[PDB]
């Protein structure tokens, strides 16, 4: 899966994000500007999950 | 049987805030949501 702000592949080495907002693109955690901590809270929280910038626009 | 739930859906911005919230402990958890 390319990552939908850099275009390189999401490898499973990588913290990778899916937009569940609508598109459902992985992108690399890096890229969206999330911290480790707030993923780490994020990917932990059953009832939350993240939406990328144009999905939420 | 047939439920509903609710999902938060935080944006980046919301994501990194509600982290922020957690770590100068003024919630529990990134969905504490409060007045
Ligand atoms: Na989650
Ligand atoms: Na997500
Ligand atoms: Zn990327
Ligand atoms: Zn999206």
């Amino acid at each position: 899966y390319p990552c939908g702000i850099c275009t390189n592949e999401v490898n499973d080495d990588q913290d990778a994000i899916l937009c569940e907002a609508s598109c459902q693109k992985w992108f690399h955690r890096i890229c969206t500007g999330m911290t480790e901590t707030a993923y780490g809270l994020l990917t932990a929280e059953a009832s939350a999950v993240w939406g990328c910038d144009t999905c939420m626009a | 049987a047939m439920a509903a739930k609710v999902v938060y859906v935080f944006s980046t911005e919301m994501a990194n805030k509600a982290a922020e919230a957690v770590l100068k402990g003024q919630v529990e958890t990134i969905v504490s949501f409060h007045i």
